[PDB]
């Protein structure tokens, strides 16, 4: 790196001067001689060892260039910056062949990251895109291509449009599409392409391609000028969606005419007979090689070895020199593994099954079955992509094909039928039930039973479900028809007694929570007869333990005999799941002593060791020591009986109870931190794996604490269904609300640590250092090294939409800035004290104050925050009745609290079925309405843009509350 | 030598396998057990590494299923707490034992989990044990299933794929690792990108990243511009602590580091009149990293004269801040790494800096009492106290080393160290608790001795029983509620301290714990048993077997669990299971042996049950469970139908079956400690093994490693403890010995030469009365002179020394004249004590006369070779002990008497023993005396003139050493020399005839040519 | 279980530096969607 000699030339200009500063009678005279007359440091012995250090490490030269070159450029005066820029641009064009460093923090990375630290020079944007992509420092290039775009305007349209094209193929190269599709529709001018871009990042590719062919006919003697770019979007994303939709015969004849790699790609994989036209057409394009083109070169060398045309050894050399090119494309990418790497992780599986099929049909002209099963399991995820799922079926089909052709007690493969059926199932799992359709007796009766269930055929579906049960899901579907019958018939329908005993017949026979939420509500449906209790004793133990705070309330009410029967099951089997919850309730209260007595006879040691942990937390409760005030807990883990699990693990899923982290020891630091409520006492538990788990006991717990556990419980039901789908797991939108286990009627603990500084704590941090753009100022001086700053912002705005959905749906009241916790190392945002009531009280629809709206970026506000709020709703509306099924038993414990709220009594017991059926009908008509309108004329969202346009309106913002802090 | 031995079994999948195979179970476990108590513990881990490398793809390794869960939890518990001793990556030796255990992955490898955190240490920071780390990762991807292996790696899946991605690099990097990693990330297909998540470790401007701004002055920019003077601080820390780069970069890294450090130090505003004042957040973790590299620079040569120069500066600087803040701490966190470091130079500078924070603090204020009210001397107490409660092992070592100097420099006000009495000891019990047994014991050895020596130090002042109200009894009530628990080093020292606590301030130990003894018992009685698993069930007994060792405590109602005990006796985890029953013996053995309690229980059938179960345990399946059970029966000796019932299972094991294991043999030997027909029975027991077709098949196998020999020697051990009758088993037992050596073809040594000797210790008179009769025979008397020379026959040597001259009479009364046997007898007991030789002289010439008789018959060419090596090695043994007599007296005229007595044999006396003994009489007015005696004895011309010539090696080397180390003949004999040889007459040397006499006359000519 | 292949020997294949440039801002920007499979190593200026 010649920046080492460029530093010493720049270091010679340093005036190496003697003052360097930052900005009993005998003893005091001895030191005063030392600390000032011997301190006296000149500038020489700082910079002179810095030379001798920088000759060893190549990172010091990068770290010292970025701090001295903006000091150097700030003395290049006026009338010489244009002379400087052209003399710098000429240097970056001076190829030293490939300017062949291509190594760690090299000259180009350290020169381009030193430009962005000094404002005033504005290097050309297609040179920044070339230097950033070819050598390294992608994020040193997005620092420059966003500085030119945002902020000031460059006062030239042709420098502003060439910047945006240089930006949009940086985002395409790093495979973030949400910033790609949000920069385009911020830019594009037609209406037919702002609709088709947004129907395509959602993922329905039938209304995407129609709005592209209806975009080009707006042109072609249309009056509109349409630009040079936005015409490379029409003719290239017509052919993107037409190969996502798998229309491979239409774009055969299209690529016959132009003639390039698109002809080699579709006609090739969608080779023994047409090898000679394919082989010579490869070698016209095999020069300038890429990781894709070597797979075509290797595979026809493999199916020439199958016919004996090509020797084996050549496939080993062709796989060896091809992998070393795949290595060079991995090394050109950034360090952190993102979605930009997933295209290379599928290349890896091609190369492993290309050196594996080179021995499956080498010893062909009982090993084949092992290879077959390994292959039947080595498949990508169900959410991965419909193209790179299809690029695996093609390969596998070709391979099994040769084996079948050569094998000419059952010799039949029938494995090409498996990879098609596995692909046909994931093709419906994505979207668009047209790609799947073009490729064991009770299931046919269940299909006819569901067909009669769609219409009004009660006896036909009952006879079909009896025909299906006489030959699984139909054992619960017949009662689901009876559940549909009981809601349709009057309040004296007896088929629900034949239904709650029906779903429990196969309840032991994963998704057991979707029927346990239906069971635990119709038992409370005014059962004065109670005949279903005998039906409950006709014939699933884990999956109740999430419903524990609902169960421990129903003991005081009716059905107390059968709800005792399902808590005696749990505490005999899982003692830690229930001991903290039954201790919070302390026969209105007398039957649980038998439950407590069952908890103490069985497992006598576990109930004894657990209460020794509770009372030591109960008695006592910048850094302090646990040794002085809680010395029993330092001596706890010596006398700690067998095992104690870390609390707050049974609230979540992980339904097998095997890998739960147990308590190892307590760290001796009580990191009390002046919080917003006051101060609390954050402890720290060390786990089995070395993972430290900082908890936080809070001393009081107001009367909402037995209600906000039910609010977080509801999104323990949505969050796993949010992770199961395709357009929601592709983007990893975890609702991130925290665990909070209660230990007592007054004391509950919950998981929080350092770097959870709330939004108001940012605000007093700024006034302590003493407008808009305050998040943009705090998070840039904190996050230097722009790779960290760009990733933290992108994870902030992607998590802010998960804050908007839970605030809009099941409407939360005025969110002050001290009620919203933001992580400082990850960006995960969650709210405390979620209290819904569920009508419009006095609100702007959500909080989007312009100290956030500047930090969002006004191009992730279109590409992330507006579509993540949609894609949450687009799954929760249509997973399995998430807006209908679960939401019954989570409002019948709200409306019984509302009657205790507005006065002391409670009424409308027979009408209580109708107060639930109304306030669930609002919550099913608050999710469903902001989903996409099924016609093709709207952009794609158009209601979440309707609400964002309301929440940023300065009329509707200042008209509301004044302690809401609607300026920050 | 272990490298030479373990590579032999890799050379032979053969008979060279079963000889090493049983030893390596001991050689591993005794290398773990020695590494916690050694001076350099790393050689015990180099040993197992050459054991694991020298085998691979081996035979079965079937003895590794039992030591594996204790070898992993030893290695994973000190791969955390080890940070590069000299600088050798000694954490990279623990991983290479952890990853290369030589077993099969199928059943043994499951439970490997322990291997996931050392997996990422091998991939990330290594160089060619990366290839070891990738090899085990490839094995566990394709063999295992995704439903089992995926939940294992979830804590470190996000950390293994950062270290796997540093290996994908092109052909300048390896083609070996970069192609292996691509196969691992492909062979799992969709599980590659199932971990790809939003990141969490965004580095938010850490401590060495801290842009500190020094104001510079440059020529273009006409102002005082600030720049970050830390772009190389990341490369300064990593260069100063590596021995691999050159010294010039390492010295420059210090000038950088001290260059930034002096800018923080001198920037603080000093006081205007500090003498008049005397009469009246992210920096503070950067400075600790800065001041620590200053402390490490002491360990560097040619710069420690400069790094010490400001270490003494900054410790002086940080006390005047607090003495100016009395109207209103990075050195202490920097001291505790100097105390806990490795090199002796940096450790001593930690010890010099803790003095200078006191030796200057006495210089400043003077009054030490007011220099403890608010001084920084008070806060380095609670820094050393608190860091004993730390997680890591090395910070516990700082608070134990820092405290033991803080009690030997603050010695003067010990009244301060009585208000902090309980807070120190509770901090010093805690370091005994959460320290692993496999860590080295230097943190616990300085913690055991510090509780012991301090309570002898600041508790030599308490008066009497009246002042025991609250303060001292709360100290006693702390170290008696920590009596019943596991981790016996906190259980043994709770008794060692409480003994010396009550040694001084002389109070009975039962009366000391008396007002709180009922508080201890109540947990230990409440839950009796069947809870509190087997680590606790040794602790519940241990508080009670100590409590009944008092003068009186709890004379009633221990019988609620005394049943409970007998039945736990009556029925690794197998290690603690035999450790469980070995302590229930000691509780039961102290139940009966103590008086005034056995008469109290004797109304409801208690002692009987104890005795009966103590039996049935005598035939147990272990060895050490019998030894403590043997101690219980030997303590209750101070019934008969139960003795016949006990002898019924004993005689059933003693049946003539030739299948008695060694466990029943030592139990039989323990039985005779507390008729004579078994001697007739046990001789025919061994003779089943002692047929020659069971020993000729042995032939040349080693005897100590063999298993059929251990049954033979354990049979021979029982004869030490026979009935005390005058045993006729003297002749046939020794005839069983001589028969057992000839069929083994093994002379001069055998492992069953030792238990034959302890029998001879029992009968000294019957032994020698057997040996003295058959004394002329050679092959049995050779075993005698080994038995006398053994140190275990202390009673046999007293017999042969008192009855010495009766075997001398054998030599006066023809091929069986065994001169040769008597020489090795007298040599064997002269090596016993060097005091026996000083008085025997008529013995020693009587040996040499009859030896010279034997060298007349042996000098005869009538037969071919009569030179028997018993006779000639008799003389080479006689002569080296005849010199052992000479260096006990100072007389220089006895050595010239050995000469004429050996004239018929060997000419000049034997080399390597006497030519270096004349050379210590040659090398003072006694050197003049020896030359008087030579001219006296030499005119005995009948002394065979090759002895007369032989003084050429004893006369002239005196003078040519005197005339070389002194000037020229500076030091009697000359008056006597000239008397006879220069007045000599005709018959002697003054004639003239060419004979061999002229070889003597050259001793006379070459002496006179030296006198002139 | 499965039996695996092995790496042969240090065999050196170097790449070369081609010449063209591209501007086009759509996601495919070539023949298909991903880019690191369809981008030419290191290009010349």
């Amino acid at each position: 790196p010649w920046l080492n000699q460029a530093l010493q030339l720049l270091y010679g200009s340093f005036h190496l001067d003697s003052p360097i500063r930052l900005s009993i009678i005998d003893f005091v005279a001895k030191h005063n001689e030392f600390l000032d007359s011997v301190r006296s440091l000149t500038a020489g012995d700082i910079l002179n060892p810095l030379i001798d250090i920088s000759y060893q490490s190549a990172e010091t030269i990068h770290n010292a260039w970025v701090v001295v070159f903006p000091v150097a450029y700030s003395a290049i005066e006026s009338r010489y910056e244009l002379e400087f820029t052209r003399a710098l641009v000429k240097l970056l064009f001076k190829d030293y062949h490939i300017r062949q460093q291509d190594a760690r923090p090299n000259v180009i990375k350290s020169l381009l990251d030193g430009v962005g630290k000094c404002p005033g020079l504005h290097l050309p944007p297609h040179l920044v895109k070339y230097l950033g992509s070819n050598y390294n420092a992608w994020y040193g290039a997005i620092k420059l291509l966003e500085e030119l775009s945002e902020g000031q305007g460059i006062d030239n349209q042709k420098i502003s449009d060439a910047n945006q094209d240089a930006l949009l193929e940086v985002y395409m190269s790093l495979q973030e599409d949400d910033m790609f599709y949000g920069t385009w529709r911020r830019r594009a001018k037609y209406f037919e392409t702002n609709a088709a871009l947004s129907y395509e990042q959602i993922g329905i590719w039938d209304k995407a391609l129609q709005l592209y062919e209806a975009a080009q006919i707006k042109a072609r003697s249309g009056v509109f000028p349409f630009g040079e770019s936005e015409y490379s979007l029409w003719e290239d994303h017509w052919i993107y969606c037409a190969e996502k939709l798998q229309h491979w015969e239409i774009l055969t004849e299209l690529a016959k005419h132009e003639g390039f790699t698109d002809l080699l790609l579709e006609c090739g994989w969608r080779w023994i007979a047409d090898r000679e036209p394919l082989e010579q057409s490869v070698k016209t394009v095999m020069d300038i090689p890429t990781p894709r083109r070597q797979i075509f070169q290797t595979f026809l060398a493999l199916q020439g070895f199958s016919q004996q045309k090509d020797t084996l050894q050549d496939v080993s050399r062709l796989c060896d020199e091809g992998i070393q090119l795949t290595l060079r494309k991995w090394n050109a990418l950034p360090q952190r593994v993102t979605r930009a790497h997933i295209g290379l992780l599928h290349t890896f599986q091609q190369y492993v099954e290309l050196m594996e099929a080179s021995q499956v049909y080498s010893s062909l002209v009982q090993e084949l079955k092992r290879v077959l099963q390994a292959w039947r399991e080595r498949l990508p995820n169900v959410w991965d992509d419909i193209n790179i799922w299809n690029d695996l079926v093609t390969w596998r089909q070709h391979v099994f094909g040769v084996i079948n052709r050569v094998y000419m007690a059952y010799r039949g493969y029938h494995e090409m039928a498996w990879v098609i059926n596995r692909f046909a199932h994931v093709a419906r799992k994505h979207e668009m039930p047209e790609v799947c359709i073009n490729q064991q007796k009770a299931e046919f009766f269940t299909l006819k039973g569901m067909f009669l269930a769609k219409l009004n055929a009660k006896d036909e579906a009952n006879q079909a479900f009896a025909t299906a049960v006489q030959i699984p899901k139909a054992w619960a579907e017949w009662g689901f028809f009876n559940d549909r019958r009981f809601k349709e018939n009057p309040e004296e329908i007896f088929h629900a007694k034949n239904a709650i005993s029906c779903y429990l017949q196969a309840a032991g026979l994963g998704k057991t929570r979707k029927l346990l939420c239906r069971i635990l509500w119709l038992i409370s449906l005014d059962d004065a007869a109670g005949s279903l209790a005998k039906t409950f004793e006709d014939h699933p133990v884990w999956y109740w333990i999430t419903f524990v705070p609902q169960l421990l309330t129903s003991l005081s009410h009716k059905e107390a005999k059968i709800v005792r029967h399902i808590l005696i099951q749990i505490a005999k089997s899982y003692p830690q799941s229930l001991h903290f919850q039954l201790r919070t309730t302390k026969q209105p209260w007398q039957d649980v002593e038998e439950i407590m007595g069952i908890l103490k006879t069985a497992y006598p040691l576990l109930a004894l060791s657990l209460e020794s942990l509770v009372d030591q937390l109960n008695q006592r409760f910048g850094k302090a020591d646990l040794e002085r005030v809680s010395l029993h807990l330092s001596l706890f883990h010596h006398q700690k009986f067998e095992d104690i699990e870390i609390p707050g693990q049974y609230l979540l899923h992980k339904d097998n109870n095997n890998h739960f982290i147990k308590i190892e020891r307590f760290l001796p630091t009580l990191d009390l931190v002046r919080g917003s409520n006051g101060c609390y006492k954050r402890m720290t538990i060390r786990g089995n794996d070395g993972s430290l788990h900082p908890f936080a006991v809070q001393f009081p717990a107001a009367r909402h604490c037995r209600r906000e556990e039910r609010i977080f419980q509801l999104f323990r039901i949505f969050d796993d269904a949010l992770s199961r789908k395709v357009q929601s797991r592709r983007r990893n939108i975890s609702l991130t609300l925290p665990i909070a286990v209660p230990l007592s009627p007054h004391i509950r603990i919950l998981n929080d640590d350092k770097r959870y500084t709330t939004l108001m704590g940012i605000y007093e941090e700024f006034c302590r250092r003493k407008p808009s753009t305050l998040l943009k100022d705090y998070y840039t001086e904190k996050f230097s090294n722009y790779e960290n700053y760009w990733l933290f912002r992108k994870q902030f705005t992607a998590q802010y939409a998960s804050f908007i959905f839970m605030t809009y749906i099941m409407c939360i009241n005025s969110r002050q800035p001290q009620k919203i916790h933001i992580n400082e190392g990850s960006g995960n945002i969650w709210t405390s004290e979620m209290l819904p009531t569920f009508y419009n009280t006095e609100s702007v629809p959500f909080r989007l104050t312009p100290n956030i709206q500047k930090f969002i970026g006004e191009a992730g506000l279109e590409g992330i925050l507006s579509v993540y709020i949609l894609v949450i709703a687009n799954s929760l509306s249509d997973s399995e009745f998430d807006m209908e099924q679960y939401l019954s038993l989570f409002v019948r414990d709200e409306v019984i609290s509302w009657f205790a709220q507005q006065h002391r009594a409670s009424a409308q017991t027979n009408q209580l079925r109708e107060i639930v059926r109304v306030n669930v009908e609002l919550l099913t008509k608050r999710v469903l309405q902001l989903n996409h309108i099924p016609n093709s004329q709207n952009v794609a969202t158009q209601f979440v843009l309707n609400l964002i346009s309301q929440a940023v309106n300065p009329r509707n913002l200042a008209y509301t509350d004044s302690a809401w802090m609607a300026y920050l | 030598l272990f490298k030479l031995c373990f590579m032999s079994v890799s050379l032979f999948p053969a008979a060279n396998e079963s000889v090493i195979l049983p030893h390596l179970n001991e050689l591993i476990l005794k290398s773990l057990k020695l590494s916690t108590t050694a001076k350099e513990p790393l050689v015990y881990f180099y040993l197992i590494r050459t054991l694991f490398r020298s085998i691979g793809g081996g035979r079965f390794e079937n003895l590794y299923k039992e030591i594996m869960p204790l070898l992993q939890v030893l290695l994973e518990s000190l791969s955390k707490l080890i940070h590069e001793a000299r600088r050798p990556q000694e954490r990279d030796i623990y991983v290479e034992l952890c990853l290369t255990v030589p077993v099969r992955l199928s059943v043994l490898v499951p439970h490997l989990s322990y291997l996931m955190k050392p997996l990422v240490y091998a991939l990330n920071g290594s160089q060619e044990s990366v290839s070891q780390g990738l090899r085990t990762l490839e094995l566990c991807v394709d063999n295992l299933t995704a439903e089992y292996f995926d939940p294992i790696i979830e804590p470190v899946i996000d950390d293994v794929m950062e270290a796997l991605s540093k290996h994908l690099k092109p052909l300048p990097y390896y083609h070996q690792h970069s192609h292996t990693t691509l196969r691992i990330l492909g062979k799992l297909g969709g599980r590659n990108r199932t971990f790809i998540k939003p990141v969490d470790n965004l580095k938010t401007d850490s401590e060495l990243f801290q842009n500190v701004e020094a104001m510079f002055k440059i020529h273009g920019l006409p102002n005082e511009v600030p720049l970050s003077i830390t772009p190389g601080l990341s490369a300064a820390f990593s260069l100063l602590t590596d021995p691999r780069p050159r010294i010039h970069y390492r010295i420059n890294s210090f000038k950088y580091i001290s260059g930034i450090f002096q800018l923080f130090l001198g920037a603080t505003q000093l006081p205007d009149d500090y003498a008049n004042r005397l009469k009246e957040d992210s920096q503070m973790e950067l400075l600790v990293k800065l001041l620590e590299s200053i402390f490490y620079a002491v360990s560097l040569q040619e710069v420690r004269e400069e790094s010490k120069a400001l270490i003494r500066g900054t410790c002086n600087h940080f006390i005047l801040l607090y003495f100016n803040k009395m109207v209103i701490n990075c050195i202490f966190d920097a001291i505790i790494y100097a105390l806990s470091s490795d090199n002796s130079a940096v450790r001593s500078m930690g010890l010099e800096s803790v003095q200078l924070i006191y030796d200057s603090c006495v210089e400043l204020f003077g009054n030490i009492d007011c220099a403890l009210k608010f001084a920084p001397l008070n806060v380095m107490c609670s820094k050393f106290i608190h860091c004993c409660f730390e997680e890591p092992y090395h910070k516990k070592l700082a608070g134990c080393i820092g405290l033991e100097m803080m009690l030997n420099s603050l010695d003067i006000p010990m009244k301060y160290f009585n208000a902090r009495q309980l807070e120190i000891i509770r901090a010093l019990f805690y370091v005994l608790r959460d320290t692993a047994p496999e860590l080295p014991c230097e943190v616990t050895n300085t913690a055991k001795r510090l509780i012991l020596n301090s309570l002898k130090e600041w508790n030599k002042e308490l008066t009497r029983n009246d002042v025991f109200s609250s303060v001292f009894q709360n100290l006693v009530s702390s170290l008696i509620v920590d009596l019943p628990n596991a981790n016996e080093i906190v259980r043994a020292t709770a008794q060692e301290a409480l003994r010396t606590l009550s040694e001084t301030t002389q109070v009975p130990i039962a009366t000391m714990i008396s007002p709180c003894k009922h508080i201890l018992l109540a947990p230990i009685f409440g839950k009796p048993l069947r809870a509190l698993p087997f680590q606790m069930q040794i602790g519940n007994i241990d508080a009670i077997t100590f409590c009944m060792g008092l003068e009186n405590s709890f004379l009633e109602y221990n019988e609620e669990l005394n049943r409970l005990v007998q039945e736990a006796l009556a029925l690794k985890t197998s290690e603690q299971l035999v450790r469980l029953r070995v302590v229930c013996i000691q509780l039961l053995s102290l139940a009966i042996t103590k008086p005034e309690f056995a008469a109290a229980q004797q109304r409801s059938n208690i002692r009987v049950k104890i005795l009966v179960v103590f039996f049935k345990s005598l035939c147990g399946r272990s060895i050490e469970i019998i030894r403590a059970a043997h101690g219980g029966l030997k303590a209750v000796i101070d019934p008969k139908e139960l003795l016949q019932n006990g002898l019924r299972p004993m005689l059933m094991n003693l049946s003539d079956h030739k299948k008695l294991t060694v466990a029943s043999l030592e139990a039989l030997s323990g039985l005779l400690k507390l008729k004579v027909g078994i001697g007739s029975k046990l001789l025919d027991h061994l003779l089943a093994w002692a047929q020659p077709r069971t020993l000729q098949q042995l032939g040349s196998q080693d005897l100590e490693n063999n298993s059929t020999v251990q049954i033979i020697v354990a049979i021979l051990d029982v004869f030490h403890l026979l009935p005390p009758t005058a045993h006729k088993f003297m002749n046939d037992l020794m005839n069983a010995l001589l028969y057992l050596e000839n069929n083994l073809h093994r002379c001069q040594y055998s492992p069953f030469r030792e238990p034959l000797a302890k029998f001879l210790d029992r009968f000294p008179d019957e032994s020698f009365e057997y040996f003295f009769n058959e004394f002329s025979k050679r092959e049995i008397t050779t075993r005698f002179v080994y038995f006398v020379g053994l140190d275990s026959c202390s009673s046999l040597r007293a017999k042969v020394l008192e009855s010495l001259p009766r075997v001398r009479g054998l030599l006066h009364q023809e091929k069986c004249v065994r001169f040769s046997n008597l020489v090795d007898l007298c040599e064997s007991l002269a090596a016993s004590d060097k005091e026996w030789i000083k008085d025997k002289e008529e013995l020693l010439g009587e040996l040499l006369d009859a030896g010279s008789v034997c060298l007349t018959l042996k000098r005869s060419s009538n037969v071919v070779s009569p030179l028997y090596f018993q006779v000639d090695q008799g003389f080479e043994t006689l002569q080296l002990l005849y010199i052992e007599y000479f260096k006990s007296q100072p007389l220089g005229h006895e050595k010239v008497f050995n000469f004429i007595d050996k004239i018929s044999k060997e000419g000049l006396p034997f080399v390597l023993e006497f030519d270096d003994f004349i050379f210590n009489e040659v090398v003072i007015p006694t050197v003049q005396q020896t030359l008087d005696t030579i001219i006296r004895m030499t005119p005995q011309v009948s002394s065979l003139d090759a002895r007369v010539y032989l003084y050429k090696r004893i006369f002239l080397p005196i003078c040519i050493y005197e005339s070389e180390m002194h000037g020229d003949l500076s030091r009697a004999w000359l008056k006597s020399f000239d008397s006879d040889v220069w007045k000599a007459t005709g018959p002697l040397v003054d004639d003239y005839t060419s004979t061999l006499e002229d070889r003597y006359r050259l001793e006379l000519m070459q002496l006179t040519a030296l006198l002139i | 279980t499965l039996i695996n292949q092995h790496i042969l020997k240090p065999a050196p294949p170097p790449t070369e530096i081609p010449a063209r440039l591209q501007v086009k801002p759509p996601q495919p920007a070539a023949m298909k969607i991903p880019n690191r499979p369809t981008l030419l190593g290191g290009s010349a200026i």
